[PDB]
């Protein structure tokens, strides 16, 4: 999700 | 871990004429009691050439935050025209949601805003100086950016 | 039975600068899914003298509701001072909040605002024509007087 | 005369969890130096239904005091709640903060504090004995009641 | 006053 | 007077 | 362009 | 303002052998001359669900740094495949480049990094542990995510 940890980049 | 976990951003009243206000919803969890207030700011960047064109639209300390799901509509006014570069005005932009806790910002979440004139006669020779009462703001809602700080929570 | 119900209404930022936004935090509560958006306003009362120096200092239409409780953080800027007669700068004046769906207002929170010098020289001696950028806002946040009316939700 | 006059007193961190310190910024003018030191206190009342709750926060000597204008943040420890009979810990009680020269009060500044939970769910249903983790303090600071008393200031 | 427009509020 | 006259 | 400021954002 | 500003980073090498060394070839520009060395490190990001599972690739002091254009060819050995969970292996995952002045990380490069079997018995019938002789790396280099952080740059 554009939520989750896909963002640790 | 961060104690403030945000979810979910809603844009609500998109796309809008320039000059509505800013309403965004905002679901987040809290894992534990907060001892002090959670700081939130809507920021628009009213030149991506220079950060002095930023304008807070709004600041607002809540609390205090019990543990558990959240959920809030934050609404803000629309920026001072008198303040946006020209150069600025049409095209994309970026708004910023933020959220601050004992001094230090955990959370960023950008939008791109796309400022474009609807009538086809402006769009095609737009006015020296732009017609804000013109402008319809589109904000680019199907793409948050989020950027997370580790700070010290306590 | 009204389809909207108020819950609580927070005093945020409160005591403030005369020049600050003011800021609440409005709990509610739909009963059932709305086919219309609410309309929130915040009034001030420029002179208890005459209503004709009443300043609607925002306006916002949110929506679609759907059923259950939601949170809205609503923020409005100052009054013009260019438009409060001067008798009435210093001392206790009114703010209000007020809800309308379908052009019908069905309720009105509010409050006792008093705005008064903090530096003690001022307090004693005021200035002839008072100076805004000196006044400090404090609303009387504990004491809400909240209004219902009844009105056609369909 | 009294060499002492209290002018404001701002209570800072309101409202807050039960458990932050108190937190008042007192102003006050000193006509004349003084020789001794002043005394102040902040004292808590756990139970409207007796004295014998009372919990003096802090209590503290402070000087010598020269002459003119002074203005300090006077913090103190939230009060212990293993004192509190848990029938007063929900619903409204007094603290007060005292002023006194030579072993003779001369101010005293009380306010009304309202404890309640801070989530709904806790207040429509409340622990059988108080959570004070979850109380949140909401201090009545537009209502202080002011009491000067008449001394022998030498 | 109580019964003057200090109840807009 | 019931002692809301300690405030 | 990715390396200029369209990353305020 | 930023002493360090970073314009470019070109990914080489790409895509490779998961087993072969990253390379980035890295663009800055220097306002004024620092007087400590930066610190460049690749940390691999093992787990997208915990961060336990990050590995320092490499880590390098590099200076002095005299004021103007510069460019650092950065090569840092692939990831310890025995660290990194099996279900992570194969599919997205992420690196990162940073660089840290007097032990204050001011900017952070990260990429998607695609590691997926070209052999199409592999990709249709994955082994039941993930092989990585035989996983191919696309970092998606079109793609950098650039978050930059205030320091103090003396």
């Amino acid at each position: 999700e554009k939520a989750a940890x896909x963002q640790r980049i | 871990m961060a104690k403030v976990q945000v979810n979910n951003v809603v844009v609500l009243d998109n796309p809008s004429p320039f000059y509505n206000p800013f309403q965004f919803e905002i679901t987040f969890e809290c894992i534990e009691d907060l001892s002090e207030d959670l700081e939130w700011k809507i920021i628009y960047v009213g030149s991506a050439e220079s950060e002095e064109y930023d304008q807070v639209l709004d600041s607002v300390l809540v609390g205090p935050v019990p543990a558990g799901r959240h959920m809030f509509v934050f609404q803000a006014d629309a920026p001072n025209p008198g303040l946006i570069p020209d150069a600025d005005a049409v095209g994309v932009t970026v708004v910023l949601i933020t959220c601050t806790y004992r001094g230090q910002e955990f959370i960023r979440v950008g939008y791109y805003v796309n400022n474009e004139y609807t009538e086809t006669e402006l769009r095609e020779n737009p006015p020296v100086k732009p017609d804000f009462s013109k402008l319809q703001r589109n904000i680019l809602a199907s793409n948050p950016r989020v950027t997370r700080f580790h700070i010290n929570w306590e």
